[PDB]
């Protein structure tokens, strides 16, 4: 009848009940609470630079259950610890190059990120660092200085820099590296970043190892017109960021009438991204990430930068990022409840720890965990 | 994924005693013992356990072999038994057979058939008055059967109860005031048998009953038996003892640890928990048996062995 137990198990638990009523109920609650403590986790350091490393530690070159890779990596993407605009365009790049997205200070390469670059590529004095081991620098000398670039070269490493003199053409430089090998391209304005972070985990989703590039327009440059040859475009953000004029500039330059995903609030457009079917299929979203929205301080959207490529490569079902520092909006509340299947969610990842406990608990209830 | 039985350390004497009793009544032929996965001996009564002295010697050899190992069992250690058994060969002691004999003799005065009235059927005389049935005295078990007074056997081979010797009655079964004569009452030879253990007990629901037949006649039963258990007649059972501790979760108790605090305390194999859940549902809806879900002492139950403790945060 019974079984021969594992000699290392410390307990023999027997659960009893009169009605298999109450037995089913107790086992059902156990099944969920067991999965909760295993699969609901926080990943944060005590610094934006230090949080980005903890993501790298957990998901790249790791023994973790949900690591993107369990071996060393060849590529790395680097972004200035304050330049949010750059590493938003960079999130697709990190996804296609199978690279972690790390943050550095502009003056000097920080001590911490330097050691993580060694750990994640498995750099050792007894093995030759050959030409496959590379670092991408997303941004100009404005964001990541010439000093830091040379500090990397002197380690014996390859440093390609995608950049320009302004935000509009750096994004072009990054987008040109990313494979524009299919008709999708996301467009965002120089302002309205919290509209744009919502699309970073989507652009990072891969089809045949190809990511979807994003371009930052003014709301077009002639370079962007040639770049966007006959493309279907989705504009993310409101008109405040992308005018209906430049919506037509795209309509004429390509020949394609572009679609727009927008909301009143930054949390509303977050909720709108989730509810788009081309983005996430209805009733099949089990993996979720939570990160600060920047309501209390616009500078905290940096933490969503490093998590976006990991969420878009998570397991085999992609993950959105739910932007919420202090509270969740009703739009996000209903969108999540529609995204989750009947059974519930399987994974919840809190990125950074400026997020109120209320918000995490609301998520747990919506997802039956 | 291995069938068997697992004993917590604190219960090892209880379990060992069971194996000893099995050896003494010829149920167990051999037991193969091993410590932490390595064979260290085998207990087997001499000459198929024909002699009580040899069976008692095997019982002692078992305790002597394992007691210090089990009492000193630490984290990670384990003792495995392989029990070869056959319930048919079970025998009974002098005290056991004489204890059944007394409970059988209490049925001596029990009534099998009552006397008939004009309105209900029962015992009626075999001869009539005015061509119409009259009543007779009730039928005792002592009238149809003679239960033995003593038992038969020895300590080596076991003891036995002879089947009560069958007798006849010339009285009949019918209604008082009927023209038609009463119908005959005879013993059922296929419902009276001797008792000597052999993995069976006395079936008191079917023993010493009168059973009316389709044609209207009555057959009586004597000593009827039934299986002591529904487990297979023969085979080899694995039994393990570990250093684990036993925890009882009664959800109907006044106080009991909630499912939340259980996942707080231990980590469980996800496949094992869902396999239990699914087993409950298939029983609740479709009536499907499952080894995972059992009904013991009027309570359905499942058994989990968690991977280990959950690390603090
Ligand atoms: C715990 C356990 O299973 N003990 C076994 C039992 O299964 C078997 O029926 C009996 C022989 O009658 O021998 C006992 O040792």
């Amino acid at each position: 009848a019974d079984i021969i137990a594992d000699a290392d198990s410390p307990a023999k638990i027997t659960i009893k009940a009169n009605k298999l009523k109450d037995l089913k109920d107790y086992v059902d609650d156990l099944k969920t609470y067991n999965n909760t403590y295993s699969n609901v986790v926080t990943v944060a350091g005590e610094d934006r630079i230090e949080t980005a490393i903890e993501l790298s530690s957990k998901y790249y070159n790791s023994d973790d259950k949900n690591a993107i890779t369990d071996d060393a990596v060849n590529n790395i993407v680097l972004v200035g610890s304050t330049s949010i605009v750059d590493g938003l365009v960079a999130s697709p790049l990190a996804s296609e190059k199978t690279a972690p997205l790390l943050l550095t200070s502009k003056d000097k390469l920080d001590s911490s990120v330097k050691s993580e670059i060694k750990r994640v590529m498995n750099l050792k004095s007894d093995t030759g660092i050959n030409t496959s081991k590379k670092v991408y620098l997303a941004g100009g000398v404005n964001s990541i200085s010439k000093d830091v670039e040379n500090e990397l070269k002197n380690m014996g490493l390859k440093v390609t820099r995608l950049s320009g003199e302004d935000r509009y053409e750096t994004s072009l430089a990054i987008a040109d590296e990313i494979g524009l090998d299919n008709d999708k391209a996301f467009v965002v304005g120089g302002t309205g970043l919290a509209d744009a972070m919502s699309i970073a985990p989507v652009a990072s989703q891969l089809k045949d190892g190809d990511a979807t590039p994003i371009v930052v327009v003014d709301g077009i440059s002639d370079d962007a017109k040639s770049f966007l040859g006959t493309s279907d475009v989705d504009i993310i953000g409101g008109k405040n960021s992308v005018s209906k004029e430049i919506e037509e500039s795209i309509d004429s330059a390509t020949g394609k009438t572009p679609d727009r995903i927008s909301g009143d609030d930054r949390q509303a457009t977050n909720a709108e991204v989730l509810k788009e079917d081309d983005y996430f299929k209805d009733g099949e979203v089990v993996n979720y990430f939570v990160a600060k929205d920047g309501s209390t301080k616009e500078d905290q959207l940096v933490d969503a930068l490093a998590a976006a490529p990991i969420a878009g490569r998570f397991k085999e079902s992609p993950a959105p990022i739910i932007l919420a520092t202090d509270t969740l909006s009703s739009d996000q509340n209903v969108a999540v409840s529609k995204a989750v299947p009947k059974d519930g969610g399987t994974n919840l990842v809190q990125v950074g720890k400026g997020i109120a406990s209320s918000v995490i608990n609301k998520m747990k209830d919506l997802l039956d965990m | 994924t291995t069938p068997g039985y697992t004993v917590v350390k604190n219960d090892w004497k209880k379990a060992v005693k069971q194996l000893q009793d099995g050896l003494k009544n010829k149920t167990i032929s051999t037991i193969k013992v091993s410590f932490n996965g390595n064979s260290v001996g085998e207990v087997t009564p001499a000459s198929s356990g024909a002699k009580k002295a040899d069976r008692d010697a095997a019982a002692e050899k078992l305790y002597n072999l394992v007691n210090t190992q089990l009492d000193k069992l630490g984290d990670g250690d384990y003792v495995d038994f392989e029990v070869t058994y056959n319930l048919a060969t079970q025998i009974i002691t002098k005290a056991e057979a004489e204890a059944v004999l007394t409970k059988l003799q209490q049925y001596n005065d029990k009534v099998l058939i009552n006397s008939a009235t004009d309105t209900v059927k029962g015992m009626v005389s075999d001869t009539q008055v005015d061509s119409k049935n009259v009543a007779a005295n009730p039928l005792k078990v002592s009238d149809m059967y003679t239960i033995p007074s003593a038992i038969t056997g020895s300590d080596d081979s076991g003891y036995s109860i002879a089947k009560p010797t069958e007798k006849t009655t010339s009285l009949l079964y019918g209604t008082v005031g009927d023209a038609t004569a009463g119908k005959a009452i005879t013993v059922d030879t296929a419902s009276n048998e001797a008792f000597a253990g052999n993995g069976k007990v006395i079936d008191y629901n079917k023993s010493f009953k009168a059973t009316v037949q389709g044609d209207g006649t009555v057959k009586t039963s004597g000593v009827v038996l039934k299986d002591a258990s529904d487990m297979a007649a023969t085979g080899t059972i694995k039994v393990r003892v570990t250093s684990a501790k036993e925890e009882s979760i009664d959800v109907d108790s006044s106080s009991y640890i909630s499912a939340e605090n259980l996942a707080k305390k231990y980590v469980f194999n996800p496949k094992e928990v869902s396999e239990a859940y699914n087993a409950i549902v298939a029983l609740q809806n479709d009536g499907i048996e499952s080894d995972l879900v059992q009904l013991v002492n009027g309570k359905y139950q499942v058994i989990f062995y968690p991977e280990g403790k959950r690390l603090e945060t």
